[PDB]
């Protein structure tokens, strides 16, 4: 199986690297 | 208030100033030897000891106006139009979540995560993914008697399910909707501090910066108060962007206050990540050995 981590490989959607903030649900 | 001494006057060597500040991910500490990350550590030394001196005069008189002053250096250090100026300038709000995906530069969080002393099994149900194995580790606090849960780490532990998984999602949704899940309920991920505990947590930090500005404390007692200020600071993450480097300043302003010239963090320690994979005892215990002090 893949390290951790590993699944997102060649992914347009991956997330970006950094904080994000998002309204409360 | 009594004068206390300012900054020391035999000071690191250039190699080391250009290393204040500097996040040496085990995995990469290739940008810590650019020549842009270099000018950036010296002038968050050189400033540290700016604030350093003031601290030591008695011109800077809470826990947030060093704060202020950590920022306005953060933002000084901005290309001009910066379309981030905003989040590195403001506070978290009460209204809302904040999470980093533990995607790249954060690699290396993955195993210490899956590896801590501390860590949960758990599963997490997720509307997209279904229910996954989740390594958690729950950083805490406590104060005035009372629990305050800080930064949750989470690490998906069944990838092939989620590599699958992963490419079927993306095609129907759109890479859009895929991306949108992704920035907040990445498999791996730190979802921070909930805003709301800001306002007891900065009022503690100011207690603490009181503590700290003291003129009768041992050199001890001062690092320990000075590892403690920076577990709270890094770990309540108090702003939207820029608060390491921020906890991290205002922790070698208020040692340089007193004379005290910490060396930069080790190669493969980045300190507000080792401050939100840790209790606040334990983090004060190892923060010494966290310092490069070989000489």
């Amino acid at each position: 199986a893949p390290k951790f981590g590993d699944w997102d490989e060649n992914n347009p959607s991956s997330a970006d690297g950094y904080t994000h903030i998002f309204n409360k649900v | 208030f009594r004068a206390l001494p300012g900054p020391s006057q035999r000071q690191l060597e250039v190699y080391d100033q250009c290393l204040i500040g500097a996040a040496r991910w085990p995995d990469d500490s290739s940008k810590s030897n650019t020549p842009e990350n270099r000018a950036y550590c010296q002038s968050m030394y050189n400033s540290i000891r700016s604030a350093g001196d003031e601290i030591s005069r008695g011109g800077i008189t809470s826990f947030e106006e060093l704060w202020g002053r950590a920022t306005e250096w953060r933002l000084s250090k901005l290309q001009r139009g910066e379309p981030l100026y905003s989040a590195f300038a403001s506070e978290r709000t009460s209204d809302t979540d904040a999470v980093t995906p533990l995607v790249k530069p954060y690699k290396s969080v993955l195993a210490r995560v899956v590896d801590h002393e501390d860590a949960h099994d758990e599963i997490m149900q997720d509307n997209l993914f279904g229910d996954l194995n989740v390594k958690v580790y729950r950083q805490t606090a406590y104060l005035h008697g009372n629990v305050i849960p800080l930064n949750t780490f989470r690490v998906a532990t069944d990838t092939e399910y989620l590599r699958d998984r992963v490419a079927h999602l993306r095609t129907e949704l759109g890479a859009k909707a895929l991306k949108q899940h992704l920035q907040r309920y990445n498999p791996d991920r730190i979802d921070h501090t909930n805003a709301s505990y800001l306002p007891i947590i900065k009022d503690h930090l100011n207690d603490l910066y009181r503590q700290a500005i003291s003129s009768d404390l041992s050199q001890a007692e001062l690092i320990s108060l000075i590892a403690r200020t920076h577990w709270w600071a890094a770990s309540a993450m108090p702003d939207q962007r820029g608060s390491a480097a921020k906890a991290e300043f205002a922790a070698r302003a208020i040692a340089s206050a007193h004379g005290i010239e910490l060396p930069p963090f080790r190669n493969g320690n980045v300190s507000d990540i080792e401050a939100m994979l840790s209790g606040e005892e334990e983090f004060v215990e190892k923060y010494r050995s966290l310092l490069d002090s070989d000489c």
